[PDB]
């Protein structure tokens, strides 16, 4: 039960990408727009997601295989996966043969010019030397026909898919985005120097989303204190803790140690979590 | 209700009977499309305040007896939406007659 | 036009049936088997309007020929 | 406490529609004539507030148009409907540019008598669905074909940000098959045209009058 | 642990009395589109079937047949059909009853 809303951002995200498909081919020159070069550029993660999608068919054909059948109140769990899975905008097979032909392209570009920095290029730079000015046109026009003739073209275009946590801007609060102070000065900052709103843990973010499970935060467990925040990142999320009973499958006073429990001192990006201040 | 065009009537027949009376006729049926054309408009504003209604069904609700009377309003909105139906179809066919001379003048004049 | 009005009323009350009959999350399909149906009543209502209108200057034309 | 109210909406009318046509030509203590579109008449007051002042503000800001203005006939939908003032403010400024469009449209076939046997069998009337869309039909009982162009009001998300552009674009039901004999001119709409996305053109109010003449271009 | 299993099995007796009401009210008010639609929609608010009103009155022939008590004997058939059925059926006044057999409490429908 508490992998859908895990699967809620899955399935939010690689719609974030074939959206920026459909912008990149009218213009072809704008730079704002470069980051979808280099998602689908890197090489393991066609590979991993192609793990995750082998897996999904494996937990679907072992489910499908071995169903819950003592109880079938419990199946609705097993029966949402496989709705949702069937139920997205954009089907998964024809999302995979996607990836899998980018591979394949870029192995024997390989072999007919070696190079080694179109490896760093696909991996961090997000873009495309202008050496290789060739092989950047080749992505715009086969991703058209290749995936969005087995979707809805209008309806892609029109998905909401805001709030995916990506941007730092749309990780810490407006009012403190910007420098504050010269570089003369230096780069840290001292608290008293804040602005009186701001001078917080709890003004610095957004804490509106989670995360590790990638579930909407509800008012009991913003007021709880029981929530952590990275100090790394920005990023909040209440791992490690008991979830409430309206989280569970059957409101419930039973206590589970959900997989939270994981990331109860490490973030996700390496860095510590704490408790946040009330 | 009143039956002022007779039916199985020939289109020049009721030219000629058209002709005369001094267009009490044409009153009568000015005023009945000059009401359809009015209460076109209200039957589409009181649908979607209809569909308002229905889509904000989760909101503004906290006793059962609220219930009671915001359903008991939707079962009267659709009672008279039923009512304004007939009321709009004895219109169409008053006018029944009168539309049953147009498919004839068509066919031939083709 | 007097049998379509009436079916497209009771259509939303029958294409709404199976959506409360999942209720007795909301289907992608029925919300947009709805949107349809809303679009294509409101769009009949406009051509029985044009009709109608069309109708009516047949009516003063022919009276004053 | 009625020239406080006035000055009040003015003030905000200023604030919401900072454009080169905005002017006020008669003002009355219960009704407002101000111009804020091209129409050349000087005495001809294109959007018409009545004003039904209470013991601290208006009671209700009702708007008419001029029947000359185009835009009446979206009158009962404002009327029946209490929405903000100022999104009614901003639906307008953000409409004025297809209004303009629209009026050009439907001039070209109101156009009187110029001696010519060109009797088109095709009329341009106006479809209303709500205050979310426009919609334009049109009428050929002689060839008995139709051509529908809908435009919506959709939320489309950019850089992070929600945007509302004007989706003009065929309905699903135009799925026309290559047999009609309307077809052509569909079709050449679709080649030519078909931002674009195969079904759909959302585009820029400020840019929305030229490309709506480009399609206008091909319809005259 | 006996009580999620008395939870589970009161769910489970809940979701085949909705599926034999919704199966039984299709039928014996497939007329009325207007009938069925605040039928089913006050039971999902959790109305008896004492206080709705109906704007259609039914025939009594299905009343004198379902309970038999009149003339006409019911069929011994009838009567293992009815008690193969998961919920009691009857029509009073031209209006049905509906009771659970395990919960006697008010449970309430609402969502």
């Amino acid at each position: 039960h508490s992998l859908i809303p895990v699967a809620k951002w899955f399935v939010k995200f690689i719609t974030y990408l074939t959206q920026e498909i459909l912008i990149l081919i009218n213009d072809p020159t704008n730079k704002e727009y470069t980051l979808v070069h280099g998602i689908f550029g890197a090489k393991m993660s066609r590979t991993l997601i192609l793990s995750i999608l082998n897996e999904i068919k494996k937990v679907t054909q072992i489910v499908a295989k071995f169903p819950e059948t003592s109880y079938p109140i419990l199946n609705e769990s097993s029966t949402f996966l496989k709705l949702v899975l069937s139920e997205s905008p954009v089907d998964f097979e024809k999302f995979e043969t996607f990836l899998v032909d980018v591979n394949n392209k870029f192995i024997a570009l390989c072999e007919q010019q070696p190079s080694q920095e179109r490896e760093f290029s696909l991996l961090v730079k997000a873009e495309i030397p202008p050496e290789y000015a060739k092989v950047g046109d080749f992505l715009l026009q086969y991703a058209n026909n290749a995936v969005i003739s087995h979707a809805n073209a209008a309806a892609v275009y029109f998905a909401d898919t805001s709030g995916l946590k990506i941007s730092n801007s749309e990780f810490f609060n407006p009012e403190i985005f910007h420098l504050l102070q010269p570089l003369e000065e230096g780069l840290i900052i001292d608290t008293d120097k804040l602005p009186i709103k701001n001078r917080t843990s709890k003004s610095f973010s957004k804490l509106l989303y989670d995360d590790v499970t990638c579930d909407k935060l509800s008012v009991s467990e913003i007021s709880d204190g029981k929530l952590k925040r990275c100090s790394r990142c920005g990023s909040v999320t209440r791992a490690g803790n008991i979830i409430s009973s309206d989280k569970t499958i059957v409101p419930t006073s039973i206590q589970t140690k959900r997989w939270p429990t994981m990331y109860t001192r490490l973030c996700i990006c390496s860095g510590m979590l704490f408790e946040m201040d009330g | 209700m009143d039956s002022i065009i007779p039916a199985g009537v020939k289109l020049d027949d009721l030219q000629v009977i058209l002709a005369k009376n001094e267009n009490e006729t044409r009153d009568k049926v000015c005023k009945q499309i000059n009401e359809a054309r009015d209460e076109i408009l209200p039957l589409r504003l009181q649908f979607n305040e209809f569909i308002q209604i229905m889509a904000n069904i989760d909101q503004e609700g906290s006793k059962q007896a609220d219930r009671m009377a915001k359903y008991l309003h939707i079962r009267d909105k659709i009672l008279q939406l039923n009512d304004r139906f007939q009321t709009l179809s004895s219109h169409l066919e008053a006018l029944q007659p009168l539309f049953s001379t147009v498919p004839e003048y068509l066919k031939t004049a083709d | 036009y007097k049998n379509k009005l009436t079916v497209c009323f009771d259509d939303i009350l029958k294409v709404g049936a199976e959506m409360m009959m999942q209720q007795q999350g909301f289907s992608q399909s029925q919300q947009k088997l709805l949107k349809e149906k809303v679009k294509l009543f409101h769009g009949i209502l406009d051509d029985l309007e044009t009709s109608l209108s069309q109708s009516s200057s047949y009516l003063e034309t022919l009276t004053a020929l | 406490m009625q020239l406080v109210v006035l000055t009040d909406v003015v003030e905000r009318l200023h604030k919401n529609f900072e454009s080169e046509n905005f002017k006020i030509i008669a003002l009355q203590p219960n009704e407002i004539s101000f111009k804020y579109l091209s129409n050349n008449d000087e005495d001809d007051k294109d959007c018409t507030i009545k004003i039904s002042t209470n013991d601290d503000s208006i009671k209700n800001l009702t708007v008419q148009l001029s029947p000359s203005n185009p835009q009446h006939i979206i009158q009962p939908f404002l009327d029946n409907s209490k929405m903000d003032y100022h999104f009614i403010f901003s639906y307008l400024q953000f409409t004025s540019s297809l209004f303009k469009a629209l009026k050009v449209i439907l001039n070209e076939r109101g156009g009187k008598f110029h001696e010519s046997g060109s009797q088109y069998s095709t009329m341009v009337n106006i479809g209303l669905h709500n205050l979310n869309e426009y919609q334009i039909v049109y009428y050929n009982p002689q060839a008995g074909t139709k051509i529908t162009i809908c435009i919506e009001l959709k939320t489309v998300l950019h850089n992070g940000r929600d945007k509302i552009q004007f989706h003009i674009h065929f309905a699903d039901v135009a799925h026309i098959t290559t047999k009609s004999p309307a077809y052509p001119m569909m079709h050449q709409v679709r080649n030519q045209v078909f931002i674009r996305l195969g079904n759909g053109v959302a585009c820029d109010p400020s840019e929305i009058e030229p490309i709506l003449m480009e399609i206008h271009n091909i319809l005259k | 642990f006996r009580k999620e299993e008395l939870l589970l099995k009161d769910l489970e007796i809940r979701k085949l009395e909705i599926s034999s009401r919704f199966k039984h009210r299709q039928e014996i008010f497939k007329d009325s589109p207007m009938d069925l639609f605040m039928s089913t929609l006050g039971d999902c608010l959790g109305i008896k079937d004492e206080e709705m009103l109906t704007s259609c009155t039914i025939p009594k022939a299905v009343v004198d047949h379902i309970n038999g008590s009149g003339k006409r004997k019911p069929t011994k058939a009838a009567q293992r059909a009815r008690d193969q059925d998961s919920i009691d059926i009857s029509i009073k006044d031209n209006k049905l009853v509906m009771k659970s057999k395990f919960n006697k409490s008010n449970r309430s429908y609402s969502i």
